[PDB]
């Protein structure tokens, strides 16, 4: 999981 | 001015036109900004995001990493393309932001800049016609701790018709997985692959809202304040009709 | 956090059959102490009208006429505390003069955000996983829209459940009739009242921007720049259930 | 007609  | 799609009281946009439109996907993986990381999993939203549209008539072109003037000049084109025989327009951003800011592959630009041009005076041929807008990027760095729950002629605004959907609540990360892609865009194919052709927009996009808020939540064991966290998307809609894509 | 499950997981629609409906307050302005702002004359027919049709929904509603922004700002964090637990929903309306991320109170301005921030779920578990709704009558700005003529058990986002509805689209003027009040409101609450019992919320709301859209057109014969201008609300949503309210 |  990661951000943008 | 502009020709009428549909008859000034009917309850759904005419879908019924020769092409469905085109599909525009800006798919950013990669940056030359150097604080950027890549984007991994971007490219399986990509082409499932692409597929979905096409069984649903589009015309879909993806552009791989384009620089910001690269993007605004085939969106100025685009908007200067005759219309007249299509049912409506998706542009689909996938890429990274912050509030009010997307990235191009070189530098950053205001998200206003993908629907600017589409306005009914600009382009009178999508007039009265839907104007579809996708966005998966960040909109700021707040993080949502999630809560459990237990136990003859008629005139129209040139401003209407814009859907736009984003990924996120302003002011928040938005959640993407190396290797399903994003959250909203699998959540988004998967509701437009079960019922696209069937259920109207705003209440397709209720329950892509609610798949993404009840079974997405974050896991990053290595940093707590990353970890389970929640997210929930932001609807933006002027839509004066109701949006039923139907089969070609 | 922990609250109260009010409908089950997977459910289709908000679970609207509470002992309540749930509170209504509306914050109405007609009158200002900045210089500037003239009076908003029609806004009471906004708010009688409004307040009348949300009472047949069930909404215990209260009308609260010209207060400082630090009295919006109080009862606003008193409704936050006060415990929503057999109640439907929330719905907050404001009724006054605006600019782009900005809304008026009778002696200043304060930021819109303000008027939903309190109620996010971990501040008001007690509206866990209900609606909440805000209705806003006031421009985002001033630029105008000329228009054109067509011819020829389980866990959720605390900030999930807001629906938030404007008059107008960002950076745009909002209009208002001094004698019949706001397009906004006179649509939403004629949509209302012929079908606020049936439709859901985002089918109703797409109806009140059609009537917006397509009934009204300003008349200003001594400005024409100000002349036949056109409108079209804009609809923000975080639902994650379909809305009807029935009863 | 006015604006808000």
């Amino acid at each position: 999981d990661e951000v943008d | 001015v502009a020709r009428m799609p549909v008859d000034r009281n009917a309850p759904y946009y005419n879908m019924n036109h020769k092409h469905r439109g085109m599909a525009i996907i800006f798919n950013h993986e990669h940056f030359d900004i150097h604080s950027l990381k890549s984007r991994t999993g971007t490219n399986v939203d990509s082409d499932n995001l692409s597929k979905v549209l096409k069984t649903l008539g589009f015309k879909v072109t993806v552009f791989p990493n384009l620089k910001s003037e690269e993007i605004n000049k085939f969106i100025q084109q685009t908007a200067e393309m005759d219309h007249s025989d299509a049912d409506c327009l998706l542009v689909a951003v996938l890429t990274h932001g912050e509030l009010g800011m997307l990235y191009a592959k070189d530098t950053h630009y205001k998200p206003d800049n993908l629907w600017y041009y589409f306005t009914a005076d600009k382009c009178p041929t999508l007039a009265g016609k839907p104007k579809l807008f996708f966005i998966q990027a960040c909109q700021g760095d707040r993080l949502d701790g999630g809560i459990t729950l237990s136990r003859t002629s008629y005139r129209i605004p040139v401003h209407a018709d814009f859907l736009i959907a984003f990924s996120t609540v302003p002011g928040y990360f938005s959640w993407r997985n190396t290797t399903r892609g994003s959250w909203f865009m699998q959540a988004l194919c998967e509701e437009l692959r079960y019922a696209g052709t069937e259920r109207d927009i705003l209440t397709l996009l209720t329950f892509v809202c609610q798949k993404v808020a009840l079974d997405f939540e974050s896991n990053a064991p290595d940093s707590a304040m990353m970890h389970q966290q929640k997210q929930v998307p932001c609807i933006t809609s002027m839509l004066t009709r109701l949006l039923v894509f139907g089969k070609k």
